[PDB]
């Protein structure tokens, strides 16, 4: 009933599939940044999954903080010393919009483990605003995955998990994630999600409202479910530890696929 | 944005938030009459407020006829000022002193279609506003009127997660927010256009309560003490009693006795008690109550 928002989930679609276009990073900002990698960016990442747990946050506020980082570090060359201050900063901005309870500027401060002064967060803070034109309605990840979620016949919990989980994966890894929008990573996801839990594709009905088929969903999907299968092995692995959880359904403990057959 | 304050001529104060103060302002060099609204970044060691961030964020999205327009953010080192189309009135000094001997039936029925307009495209963009109430409603001289003070809105999820429980200024509070559910959405603004309705009506709060229990039982008191017949899930509700008076629902003419069929209709569907089945903003621009309105759609703002 209304908390799908029967009478404006189309519009809302639509809208935010135009807004996911302006606040879209530019995809090869890596390479003009002198002095920071994706592996930086990386290890950044995987640190804000961490505070996101620590503060019990939602991870609508991580998407978005990411979305800020990686929109800020599209026009402003940053020093490899000064990237977690953006980071900082983009947290506590996303905080301040998406959560009831957002954590003080002093806990920012604390968890920085005193490289940077509360001084320093809040004039990033400010920089950051200007920045981005305080442009911070950001469409993420999530906010496609739980419109798809209303298209599984029935509803499953892990196969809702397992797609917060391969969506949260994309946030670590710029290339090749940072050429996807959020709305295809997100489709890519749930028909992994849907694929690996019960065997079943991306639904007929989210061909109709996404205009996506598992051959424009391919190149992505092909990515997602590689990045899936390295999971163990790679550098970072906040997100499959916080996904360990019971929260999430210890969905993280799942064996991916072998093969798509796609 | 490009703007400087030496171009601003102050001209009054004409308001001031928990957040800071609005005058009337001048722009000396196009002739334009703006509000500014400061908003002193100091005075807070927490930096940028979280209700100027959503504010600032979701009005700059928001460009509709009857939502006020943010013009522009001037971003000083120690002040911010938010500069918005000026209007001259709100809805609750225009009733209180004008509206003496009513708000004639043309002038609701057009201020009421031009409400759910923007109530319609905020919900559209996924913004709840969350703070409908006379105060926030502003009105020009060529007659339109229009959404304002966005500092408790918020952007939406679908569908939508558990948000801020202290929301909406108490008379204007929807049940399902009172009685403490996990979830509540675009319905609460419908709510709280409901209210307004029956006030440009008869000049007063339809619910004027004291306190959270005083609130429910004036509803309950008007519209009946809801149960699973009328509205499935109530009885299961965190802060639903068991031991509520049960009240009878009285009819809506006895309710809002001047109001015609039409309205009677329009008025009993925004303030229906399922949140599930009360009218959304976009059926309700259809409904027989706006047949006869002609006035012109206002112009939007640059
Ligand atoms: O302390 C370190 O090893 C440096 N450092 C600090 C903080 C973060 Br986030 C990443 C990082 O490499
Ligand atoms: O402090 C540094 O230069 C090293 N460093 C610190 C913090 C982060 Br995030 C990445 C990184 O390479
Ligand atoms: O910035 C200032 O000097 C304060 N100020 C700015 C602008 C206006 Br209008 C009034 C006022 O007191
Ligand atoms: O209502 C707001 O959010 C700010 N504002 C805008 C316009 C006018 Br007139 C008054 C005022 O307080
Ligand atoms: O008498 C009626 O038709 C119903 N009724 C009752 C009471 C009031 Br006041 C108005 C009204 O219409």
């Amino acid at each position: 009933g209304v908390n799908e928002v029967p009478d404006y989930h189309e519009d809302i679609h639509t809208y935010l599939r135009e807004m996911e276009v302006k606040c879209k990073p530019k995809v090869g900002y890596m390479k003009k940044q002198p002095d920071i990698t994706n592996s930086m960016r990386a290890i950044l990442v995987d640190w804000l999954v961490e505070v996101g747990e620590e503060y019990k946050l939602q991870n609508e506020t991580l998407h978005l903080a990411v979305n800020y980082i990686d929109r800020f570090l599209s026009s402003m060359s940053v020093l490899r010393g000064k990237l977690q201050l953006v980071g900082t900063a983009a947290m506590l901005l996303a905080s301040k919009f998406e959560e009831i309870y957002p954590p003080e500027v002093a806990e920012f401060v604390y968890i920085t483990d005193d490289t940077y002064t509360k001084k320093q967060v809040l004039r990033m803070e400010h920089l950051v605003l200007k920045v981005l034109a305080f442009d911070l309605a950001a469409p993420t990840i999530n906010q496609f995955l739980t419109q798809y979620f209303l298209h599984q016949q029935p509803a499953n919990c892990k196969v809702e998990s397992l797609a917060m989980f391969l969506g949260e994966l994309s946030l670590i890894d710029a290339d090749p994630y940072l050429k996807y929008l959020p709305s295809v990573i997100a489709a890519a996801a749930f028909h992994l999600a849907l694929y690996t839990v019960t065997g079943q594709s991306w639904p007929e009905s989210l061909v109709q409202k996404t205009g996506y088929t598992l051959e424009t969903l391919k190149p992505c999907l092909l990515d997602l479910h590689q990045t899936y299968l390295r999971a163990p092995q790679h550098a970072q692995q906040s997100i499959r530890e916080k996904y360990k959880n019971s929260k999430y359904h210890g969905v993280s403990l799942l064996n991916p696929p072998e093969t798509l057959n796609v | 944005g490009p703007g400087s304050m030496e171009n601003f001529q102050k001209v009054e104060k004409i308001g001031e938030g928990t957040y800071g103060v609005v005058y009337k302002a001048r722009n000396k060099l196009t002739g334009e009459v703006v509000a500014l609204k400061k908003i002193r970044l100091d005075t807070e060691t927490e930096g940028v407020p979280s209700t100027a961030i959503r504010e600032i964020s979701l009005l700059k999205e928001l460009n509709h006829p009857n939502i006020v327009k943010l013009l522009d953010v001037i971003h000083t080192e120690n002040k911010l000022y938010l500069v918005f189309e000026f209007l001259h009135q709100d809805l609750k000094k225009f009733m209180d002193a004008s509206a003496l001997t009513g708000i004639p039936l043309p002038l609701i029925k057009s201020y009421l279609f031009q409400l759910l307009q923007g109530l319609a495209f905020c919900h559209s963009h996924r913004v709840l506003h969350r703070d409908l109430k006379p105060q926030n409603l502003l009105i020009n001289t060529e007659g339109a009127i229009k959404l304002a003070d966005f500092g408790l809105a918020r952007a939406f999820g679908v569908p939508v997660r558990t948000y801020t429980h202290e929301v909406v200024t108490l008379w204007y509070r929807a049940p399902e927010i009172l009685l403490g559910c996990k979830y509540y959405s675009t319905a609460v603004d419908i709510w709280s256009l409901g209210c307004i309705f029956a006030e440009m009506v008869t000049r007063r709060a339809l619910f004027p309560g004291d306190s959270e229990i005083d609130q429910l039982f004036r509803i309950f008191r008007t519209l009946g003490t809801p149960d699973e017949v009328v509205w499935p899930g109530v009885t299961s509700m965190p802060d639903y009693k068991p031991s509520f008076p049960k009240w009878a629902r009285q009819d809506f003419s006895k309710v809002v006795p001047p109001l015609d069929e039409d309205g009677r209709s329009l008025l009993s569907q925004m303030l229906h008690y399922d949140p599930n089945k009360r009218i959304s903003a976009k059926a309700a621009l259809a409904h027989p109550f706006f047949q006869d309105v002609t006035k012109p759609v206002p112009h939007l703002r640059l």
